[PDB]
């Protein structure tokens, strides 16, 4: 009586060191109210998904859906950039529960996921507060070349 | 038949008491059909305690087209300091023409702390007017003996 | 003849949000009395579907920017119907002049820009400050033993 959907808005093509976000839309059909406990997603084994390879921080939502009423959760990760290279499964679980109390749990994305691994190039702004503190020695520096001169001459 | 994703979130870092609170809607529309007849309403924010700067509460759509999203923001001004619970929003459309009207609610923010005007200022707040009068009284004690030490050099090192 | 009140809201504190949000609320009344017309907003070259309140005859269209680019300047939103919103997106598939289609009404947002903290630093700036009046001590002396 539950019907799930997510959509990646960025980071689709999972990026390493990058935020991938994604809504997962929960739609009640049942004639109770179901009460969403915690968003899940972890890394698995692509050979073998009971082995945890990462395990994303729980969401914890609490949120109660009238029936006939859809409700719509956002969640969001980032890739681990040593990570990034190698075929993930992707487990993501929307937690719900009846008003009785029983518990059931639907894997939203269950699929491999291809992380590609990104490289940053020298950044000039680095080098930037280096040099502007350089500068403050470098007055320094001019003194003492004059000191110097003074002495040679 | 359309399906609609509906995502509230706050473009703010944090809640300031007296400072604009920026909403912002964002609907995807992920069905293989373009939902008709949109409609948008957050009620969950009383007159009394956020006050609307821009943007309108309701909203509508005549149409989304599938795979397509529409973004919509709302800035808000908080009236009243401490704990607020930004519940999700409610949106109507028809997945089909003729169909049935759909009814499903936005993301939820959750519970988020308003920082009171007051707090965020000793937080945050720049001292200007106490940095001149801080350098204003150390200016006696550094400078006499600076003003003296100019007063040897200019009587008799010449 | 479209008739338009355009009301603006830009963010000015980037120090609490986390991105610059533009809104523009128009209310628009027409000549010939229709309503509920699909609008559309370009703004350089980003289209973004005017969103239309409950109340007759009011639109609004929001965008967020990240605080480094949300540049001070006036912003120009062109609106446009149903008929030159599809024009304009068939001369940009074609890499046609955009500015051939003349939108129904223009608004110009004027952004001064965020306001994001001080640049100035007594680690370094103070420091140079200092050591400037001893470097004039050092002139002067220079000068006096030659």
């Amino acid at each position: 009586s539950a019907d799930t959907t997510i959509l990646f808005v960025k980071g689709e093509d999972f990026p390493a060191n990058n935020i991938v976000k994604f809504l997962v839309g929960f739609t009640n059909k049942g004639t109770e109210d179901f009460i969403v406990e915690s968003l899940d997603a972890s890394f698995r084994y692509p050979q073998d998904y009971q082995f945890y390879i990462q395990n994303f921080t729980a969401l914890p939502l609490n949120t109660v859906v009238p029936p006939q009423r859809q409700a719509t959760f956002e969640y969001s990760f980032i890739p681990a950039e040593p990570m990034g290279g190698r075929p993930f499964g992707l487990v993501i679980n929307l937690n719900y529960k009846d008003l009785n109390g029983n518990v059931f749990q639907d894997a939203v994305f269950n699929q491999t996921v291809t992380i590609i691994e990104r490289e940053d190039g020298l950044d000039g702004e680095t080098i930037f507060m280096y040099m502007f503190l350089a500068g403050l020695g470098l007055l320094v520096v001019v003194g003492l070349h004059q000191l110097l001169e003074s002495r040679k001459r | 038949g359309a399906r609609l994703l509906a995502s509230k979130s706050l473009l703010n870092r944090y809640a300031v008491e007296g400072r604009d609170l920026t909403l912002q809607y964002n609907i995807y529309n992920v069905g293989s059909s373009a939902a008709l007849d949109v409609e948008l309403s957050d009620d969950s924010f009383p007159p009394e305690d956020f006050g609307i700067v821009s943007g309108m509460l309701n909203v509508k759509w005549d149409r989304i087209a599938p795979a397509s999203n529409v973004s919509h923001t709302v800035v808000l001004r908080p009236l009243k300091a401490g704990y607020f619970n930004f519940t999700s929003a409610t949106v109507t459309y028809l997945a089909q023409e003729d169909g049935p009207v759909v009814i499903g609610f936005t993301s939820a923010p959750g519970q988020g702390g308003i920082l009171a005007q007051r707090e965020f200022d000793r937080r945050f707040s720049p001292h200007f007017l106490d940095w001149a009068a801080f350098g204003v009284m150390t200016l006696p004690s550094i400078g006499i003996p600076l003003l003296l030490w100019y007063s040897s050099k200019r009587k008799y090192d010449t | 003849e479209p008739q338009i009140t355009p009301s603006y809201y830009t963010t000015s504190d980037a120090v609490i949000s986390t991105e610059t949000v533009f809104i523009v609320e128009i209310s628009l009344t027409c000549k010939n009395r229709v309503q509920n017309m699909a609008l559309y907003a370009d703004v350089s070259g980003k289209q973004f579907p005017v969103t239309r309140g409950q109340d007759v005859g009011r639109y609004q269209v929001s965008w967020s920017l990240d605080h480094k680019s949300a540049h001070a300047g006036t912003y120009e939103v062109r609106f446009f119907d149903e008929e030159s919103y599809s024009l304009l997106r068939k001369a940009q598939r074609n890499n046609e002049d955009i500015s051939i289609i003349p939108p129904l009404f223009t608004v110009s947002v004027d952004h001064r820009g965020t306001w994001n903290g001080p640049w100035v630093s007594t680690e370094v700036l103070a420091a140079a400050i200092g050591l400037v009046i001893y470097y004039l001590a050092f002139s002067a002396k220079s000068h006096i033993q030659a």
